[PDB]
């Protein structure tokens, strides 16, 4: 039973494609319980500033009320069965899962259809969602790494749908009405665009089935640009400092990004104070660098320190340290995939993102592919002498200006 | 001494591009030319009128000097 071998034991995703373009995955596996749910491809890259904060106030009244049932009723419903249901909205992904047993499988189902298709949008319930989201605005206010992630997104992509974050601005969401949603969910939430992915307890003919049932009555019919700019916050009030620094990364449909993930996780948190590297993914573009908070005197040396650490494998990088990035990228990626909920997540991802559900066999083959001078050759692709975009939440005043950070980005002696 | 501690400031947020993105070059005329003629145009009544002062003492001075070294029509006149 190898690590190669014990791959093969992993059972595969069935797909099936209905008439109205929805497709259907699963997972079957010997498990007491299921998560269902529905990935749909929209996010906030698709949406104009007019209505920006459009998916993510879908999101909040999704479960507060459908035709068939009202909001009371339909959480009622999921509370007596035991689920749980959830929602996430991304910039390019938007997906409600509802997390139950094997046996409750027909009713979830049902509920996702009933959530997808007719959802009730009451005007009341529309409003309090107005000052649900208007509250959840200060309440991120604190959150510095989101704060920071979003700078760096408005910053790297600008003039780009891309940029605009997923809540959206206050006035937006202010002045955003009924009809501006309804014509959001008539224009985007449509098959073939729509995975039903379950995975655990159940049987893929059932799921097809509920999926014909329910699902079946959904109607069947600008250049990304990476600008190496920066945003600097200050606020020195704030006690660390937060910096998050990064290059344009390849899109979901690229062999290099196994290369860039093993890179990653080549990159000493002595010098910082909790030093993270991201290879954030997108359809062409993507973010591909590391994010740090650091003391209000030492954010030069951190970022000195990775830097390094990026010429370092730009120009000369080891075998071992290069074996020892593939391990670890191995064991994260089967220690994701534990578990009922990140199976679902990955079929609905994947099958969004790939149009397949890659087995875990290709992913092994792929970083077996990998070798020092592959990682090498892609990291001075993708990062050496590259124009990156930082974004800092302050205290920052001795991260190095941008003219610094950029000259970091190449060494003299190579 | 060190950029770490010089002085507190808050939510004072700044964007900047990349040298590479942008232009050495922009605005020369659209902007740059207006900017130096109304620089100028402040700088002028303020700079310009000491130096004139100047320029006309220097060319009095030289003439008169001259005018000192040629002379004495009279002096010679009486003999």
């Amino acid at each position: 039973a190898t690590f190669a071998q014990a791959l093969q034991f992993v059972p595969e995703t069935q797909v099936s494609l209905l008439d109205n373009g929805l497709r259907v995955a699963s997972e079957q596996s010997s498990q007491p319980t299921c998560t269902v749910g529905v990935w749909i491809d929209v996010g906030s890259r698709f949406e104009t500033e007019k209505n920006n904060g459009a998916g993510y106030f879908l999101e909040h009244l999704a479960f507060k009320g459908t035709k068939n049932r009202p909001g009371s009723a339909l959480e009622k419903e999921v509370e007596s069965m035991g689920a749980h249901l959830n929602a996430y909205s991304t910039r390019e992904h938007t997906a409600y899962y509802i997390k139950a047993l094997s046996k409750d499988l027909p009713k979830a189902v049902e509920l996702l259809g009933d959530i997808v298709q007719n959802c009730s949008l009451e005007d009341s319930q529309i409003e309090k969602e107005r000052d649900v989201i208007l509250r959840e605005m200060q309440e991120n206010d604190a959150s510095m790494r989101d704060v920071v992630f979003n700078y760096l997104h408005a910053t790297a992509f600008q003039g780009t749908p891309l940029a605009q974050a997923v809540e959206g601005p206050s006035e937006n969401v202010r002045k955003l009405s009924r009809a501006d949603l309804t014509e959001y969910l008539s224009t985007h939430y449509k098959a073939p665009r729509m995975v039903l992915a379950a995975a655990g307890g159940v049987e893929h003919q059932q799921l097809l089935d509920l999926a014909q049932k329910h699902l079946g009555g959904i109607p069947w019919t600008t250049p990304c640009r990476f600008t190496g700019s920066e945003i600097r916050h200050r606020d020195d009030a704030l006690p660390f400092a937060h910096v998050a620094i990064a290059v344009e990364g390849p899109g979901w449909a690229s062999p290099d990004n196994v290369a860039l993930q093993v890179a990653n996780a080549i990159i000493a948190n002595k010098l910082c104070q909790s030093f993270q590297t991201f290879s954030i993914c997108y359809a062409e573009t993507g973010l591909l660098g590391a994010h740090f908070v650091c003391d209000r005197m030492k954010i030069d040396d951190m970022m000195f320190v990775l830097q390094g650490q990026w010429m370092r494998l730009c120009t000369s990088a080891t075998e071992s340290e290069v074996a020892r990035g593939k391990n670890i990228l191995r064991n994260a990626l089967v220690s994701h995939l534990d578990g009922t909920t990140p199976v679902c997540e990955d079929i609905g991802r994947s099958l969004l993102t790939y149009g397949r559900r890659i087995p875990l066999a290709e992913w092994e083959s792929r970083i077996a592919e990998v070798d020092a001078s592959v990682v090498r050759e892609i990291c001075s692709k993708y990062i050496y002498d590259q124009c990156p975009a930082v974004a800092g939440y302050g205290p920052i005043e001795q991260l190095p200006d941008y003219n610094r950070i950029r000259s970091g980005m190449f060494w003299l002696r190579f | 001494r060190e950029f770490g501690n010089l002085t507190r400031m808050r939510h004072v947020i700044s964007y900047s591009l990349s040298p590479f993105e942008q232009r050495a070059y922009p605005h020369v005329f659209t902007k740059g030319i207006p900017n130096v003629l109304r620089r100028i145009r402040e700088s002028f009544f303020r700079v310009v009128p000491q130096f004139v002062v100047f320029y006309l003492i220097y060319t009095w001075g030289t003439e008169e000097f001259e005018r000192s070294k040629r002379k004495n029509p009279a002096a010679y006149e009486n003999d």
